[PDB]
RNA sequence: GUAGAGAAAAUGCCUCGAGCCAAUGUUCGAGUACCAGGCGCUACGGCGCUGAAGUAACCGAUGCCAUACUCCCAGGAAAAGCUCGAACGACCUUCAACAAAAGGGUACCUGUACCCGAAACCGACACAGGUAGGUAGGUAGAGAAUACCUAGGGGCGCGA
RNA sequence: AGUAACGCAAACAUUGGUGAGAAUCCAAUGCCCCGAAAACCUAAGGGUUCCUCCGCAAGGUUCGUCCACGGAGGGUGAGUCAGGGCCUAAGAUCAGGCCGAAAGGCGUAGUCGAUGGACAACAGGUGAAUAUUCCUGUACUACCCCUUGUUGGUCCCGAGG
RNA sequence: GAGUUGAAAAUAAGCAGAGAUCCGGAGAUUCCCGAAUAGGUCAACCUUUCGAACUUCUGCUGAAUCCAUGGGCAGGCAAGAGACAACCUGGCGAACUGAAACAUCUUAGUAGCCAGAGGAAAAGAAAGCAAAAGCGAUUCCCGUAGUAGCGGCGAGCGAAAUGGGAGCAGCCUAAACCGUGAAAACGGGGUUGUGGGAGAGCAAUACAAGCGUCGUGCUGCUAGGCGAAUCAGUGGAGUGCGGAACCCUAGAUGGUGAAAGUCCAGUAGCCGAAAGCAUCACUAGCUUAUGCUCUGACCCGAGUAGCAUGGGGCACGUGGAAUCCCGUGUGAAUCAGCAAGGACCACCUUGCAAGGCUAAAUACUCCUGGGUGACCGAUAGCGAAGUAGUACCGUGAGGGA
């Protein structure tokens, strides 16, 4: 790792953490990059950096060593991260990505919905 | 009436030690090893075994490592055992 | 110290001025002098230190009016 | 959970209560540190659960002494004599497990 | 400067029996990390032009530019709320282009 | 023991007292402990049994008796512990305090490794150097010189 | 310039073993050196270099399987030893006090201050690295308890030492 | 408002929409050294009767010595101590240098040392400038002006008034007298300069000015929230290119695999504070407070001014040397008076010393927030873009990658 590139960090010792539009489990679309144009559910969530890991998305074979004597390593396929701002929200009962909003509810609680089709997407209870 | 000093009684044990000489001291000495407080002494020590297992001390010896770090080697009566005591704590 | 407690009075700058106009540094002490000095309430002597210009301030105003202005009680 | 009734029950005991109940967590830490050198099945997190404990517990008993008009220099007094008359004894957790 | 540099004031070996140029200073210009002759520092760069010559200066390009000029009427009242939709559509009516520099003198 | 400002002390007077001084030595400590050697085992490390004799004479210290004695001029620390004892003053008290023998019980803090006539300190070096003090063997010898050896430690950190 | 030098003219040698690899590490045998030291303790100082396992990049004036190097873990046990809890010298500070532009200086009792005085332990054994420190045996100092007696003591003060 | 237990992954266990982690306000704890302050000490340790030492405050007791002084005892989260880049004030106070030497002179009342204090400090409410006309506290800038002058008349040093701006604020005491007290002293009274008070006698004296502790609101700061507008192709990646659309009270920035008004965080604009701080407003009610004649009687800050002598500093080097400030020694007057107006006298004008306080304009940056660079881009820029005042050197100060 290099030096230079470590998670600045607040006076109390503590690192300085980004606000994101996006949660774990959320489906998404890719707007740009190697896997433009794909759908899935974000698994974890890197807020001191604004990237964010979905299943079967941006893979990459590593070879991993022996660490045992017994037997050989293996070439298993990792899933990587992507910068969220390369992300969009996407619906499945419309199949139109948009950008986020906010709107307050009868209740109190406020919730954030799709701009262009006006649907929810943190429905209650969901982890 | 005062003691030497002012600080927390159940700070001044802090942890055994577990080594193949310190396990052979037990069955030859009837001893036990303990790591202690810097500002620790052999009265409060001596007081401390004798409240929190029951039992009496013969006599207790220190020293200072060179890290600062007090260590308490304590030599238990002989009609008591520090074998009997140690599998009580779960160290052999 | 050369302080005068009762007058605040003490040295100053002064240069010693040659023929050649030269001039080398030195302090105009004041006349300090070791005294008893009578207090007619308590009818008895004081020892002290000070300057012969605030004697003549005691034997006009008193001493009672001069040790009041500089701040100290003769009582020690 | 666990805050709103923790700290509640606290501040109705009086201060012997509060004092004796401090006097188990600290032998009480010591069974734990045993176990930590014994490689046994400790929980790390009773660490911070009993450690945490002490401290909302001599909180309530300033905060008691501010309602008395106690100040800094005088608390700290009291809090070494308490230490002076201190004495060890067996915790609760000895004294199932000793048989 | 090698003043304001910090460091320096001793003479770092005597000024002869060594094989070597003479020095005065660790903190000279002459090695790196001393000081600077001649840098910049900062200065009040104002100078001063007589008023009449600014303002034929400012006369003479206007008068320049009559041939890619022109006036218009006040349209103070026709904008009820700030709209820069509006206002761009009135510069292409006028015959404008926002893509290019332009000017409004009121 | 006694007199005087006068307990002790000091000074003066009176009186008892042939014995005193201490390194060494005797005995216990001191056991078949330690020990040569022997009997068996082995992974050769030591282990396990066994274990005799354990005295005298001569030489003789720079060490002990010893601030023992003699001589000399340059005339050779202080305080506390300890011991004796009245008054004045202060504190405390019928044991709760002082004092005597035996027995029993109890027992603060720090240093403790390793090098130290040196490769580890001091000399910029794994430097032909400097570094207070203690212990002081055998032959020859006046000798701690010198030569050869014991215990023990070394063969000097490029070689052919 | 692959030049000078590789730090005394006390001296190495063989066998066998370890290992990828040995004049250089280990053991054995023999030879030789110091032996008022080139021996064993110890003060100051250094500050983990001490012990075990692993490793050999760099460091060692060569080599290296080794090392005062590197990594990991472990290691210093005191009523009697030394120092402090007792005393004081040299000397340094100094309540008040005296003096002095300031800082501060002089200075009394007093207090600090071992290089001194005072004060109680030895032998043997155990052993990866410590022991007058741990174990065995035999002693010592201080305090307390107990048993009688005494029944005013304890400081200040005086004197001896 | 959804995931978290620092940098910093991993491991082992927890907390969490019954609202964690995190962000702010007010509080708690805060070991040892260090002003260190129970005593001692080789800073981070020791001994302890367990104590904030000493000075100050509040009490008690009452040496020589009657009153007193000095001690002694006790109380008291108990005032002060120390730290602090520069600026500021005060005290001590250089030299190299310049004069082509050098002593008068200059460097310079600079540097540095000591002491003290504030966010500014200091100064400051005419015993003043001025000149026959007038100004009306202090401070700062422009300018007067490198002028008038000073000067081994050498080097060099260097004003002020008038004028133009910033910024504007004036107040409290001593004394005469009246009461209270043995005195000291307390209260009232009074505070000024074309002279004013006291004194008496007339009047009518004080509502509208300046203050303003309970607290009540207003507006900002200390956490935040809402927040418009784009698709595809270009062969590592598209924010770029070509083509087609859109928002704008939002084309400020940063980030995003590659340069973004329309991807993210955001910006414009709008909303928002329990608690604490600050700027304002209001509010107690005590509060400082308004004028005409009579008197040349009583008061106008004393060892002071002034003089003689020895010095300093004022632009001004003793010069005709005033004005201002000190050591020694002498030593006035009280409005019919005194000082100043560049020796001094006379006349006139101006002003009222020897008591004190006071905001603003002004100077500085170890720092805080925001913003901007014809500033540097790892030999640069702070010495330091990594455990930099580290490593290393030195007995130490200190130096220093
Ligand atoms: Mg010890
Ligand atoms: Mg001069
Ligand atoms: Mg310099
Ligand atoms: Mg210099
Ligand atoms: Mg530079
Ligand atoms: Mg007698
Ligand atoms: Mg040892
Ligand atoms: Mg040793
Ligand atoms: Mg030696
Ligand atoms: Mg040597
Ligand atoms: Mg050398
Ligand atoms: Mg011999
Ligand atoms: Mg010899
Ligand atoms: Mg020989
Ligand atoms: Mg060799
Ligand atoms: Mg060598
Ligand atoms: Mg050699
Ligand atoms: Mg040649
Ligand atoms: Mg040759
Ligand atoms: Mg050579
Ligand atoms: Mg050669
Ligand atoms: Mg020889
Ligand atoms: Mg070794
Ligand atoms: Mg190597
Ligand atoms: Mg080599
Ligand atoms: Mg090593
Ligand atoms: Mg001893
Ligand atoms: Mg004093
Ligand atoms: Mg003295
Ligand atoms: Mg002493
Ligand atoms: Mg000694
Ligand atoms: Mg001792
Ligand atoms: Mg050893
Ligand atoms: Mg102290
Ligand atoms: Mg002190
Ligand atoms: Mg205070
Ligand atoms: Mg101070
Ligand atoms: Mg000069
Ligand atoms: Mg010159
Ligand atoms: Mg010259
Ligand atoms: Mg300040
Ligand atoms: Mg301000
Ligand atoms: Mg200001
Ligand atoms: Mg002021
Ligand atoms: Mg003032
Ligand atoms: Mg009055
Ligand atoms: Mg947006
Ligand atoms: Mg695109
Ligand atoms: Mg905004
Ligand atoms: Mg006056
Ligand atoms: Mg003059
Ligand atoms: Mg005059
Ligand atoms: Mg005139
Ligand atoms: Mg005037
Ligand atoms: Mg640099
Ligand atoms: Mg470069």
């Amino acid at each position: 790792i290099k030096r230079w590139e470590r998670k600045d960090c607040k006076p109390n010792s503590l690192p300085k953490l980004h606000k994101m539009h996006v949660k774990v489990g959320d489906t998404v679309k890719v707007i740009s990059g190697g896997e433009k144009g794909k759908i899935g559910e974000i698994s974890k969530i890197h807020k001191h950096n604004s990237t964010v890991i979905i299943k079967d998305l941006n893979l990459k074979t590593k070879h991993v060593k022996s660490k045992e004597e017994g037997e050989q390593g293996q070439i298993i396929k990792i899933e990587a991260a992507i910068h969220s701002s390369n992300v969009m929200l996407y619906s499945k009962e419309q199949e139109v990505a948009s950008r986020v909003g906010h709107k307050i509810l009868e209740d109190g609680r406020k919730v954030r919905y799709l701009i262009k089709t006006g649907e929810i997407v943190d429905t209650p209870d969901r982890w | 009436k005062y003691p030497r000093r002012i600080l927390d009684v159940y700070q001044i044990l802090q942890s055994p030690i577990i080594t193949e000489a310190a396990i052979k001291n037990i069955a030859d000495e009837n001893s036990l090893l303990f790591t202690v407080d810097v500002r620790a002494d052999k009265k409060m020590i001596r007081e401390a075994i004798s409240n929190f297992f029951g039992v009496k001390v013969r006599k207790v010896n220190t020293l200072i490592r060179p890290d600062g770090t007090k260590k308490a080697y304590i030599m238990l009566n002989k009609e008591y055992n520090a074998s009997e005591l140690a599998k009580k704590i779960g160290i052999f | 110290r050369r302080i005068c407690p009762f007058t605040g009075k003490k040295s100053n700058k002064a240069n010693r001025v040659s023929h050649s106009n030269h001039k080398t540094k030195r302090l105009q002490f004041v006349n300090l002098q070791y005294k008893r000095v009578w207090w007619e309430a308590g009818k008895r002597f004081v020892k002290l230190r000070l300057s012969t210009k605030a004697l003549k301030t005691i034997e006009k105003n008193g001493l009672d009016a001069v040790a009041k202005k500089a701040g100290i009680d003769l009582r020690k | 959970v666990k805050k709103e009734d923790e700290l509640k029950e606290l501040r109705t005991k009086t201060n012997e209560q509060l004092n004796e109940e401090i006097l188990q967590l600290k032998g009480e830490l010591f069974m734990l540190r045993l176990q930590r050198s014994a490689r046994e099945n400790f929980k790390p997190s009773d660490f911070g659960r009993m450690r945490k404990r002490v401290a909302r517990m001599l909180t309530v008993k300033r905060e008691r002494e501010i309602e008395q008009g106690v100040g800094k220099r005088l608390s700290r007094k009291l809090d070494k004599a308490w230490k002076r008359s201190i004495v060890v004894r067996p915790p609760p957790s000895l004294k199932k497990l000793q048989e | 400067t090698r003043a304001e540099v910090r460091g320096g004031g001793r003479k770092p070996y005597p000024q002869k029996k060594t094989g070597r140029a003479r020095r005065g200073s660790q903190r000279s210009p002459l090695r790196p990390g001393g000081g600077v002759i001649f840098g910049p520092k900062p200065r009040d760069w104002t100078i001063k032009m007589n008023k009449k010559e600014r303002r034929l200066a400012l006369s003479t390009a206007i008068a320049s530019a009559v041939g890619n000029s022109f006036v218009v009427e006040e349209f103070a009242e026709n904008f009820e709320k700030p709209k820069t939709k509006d206002f761009i559509a009135a510069m292409q009516r006028w015959g404008l282009d926002p893509a290019e520099k332009s000017l409004f003198f009121l």
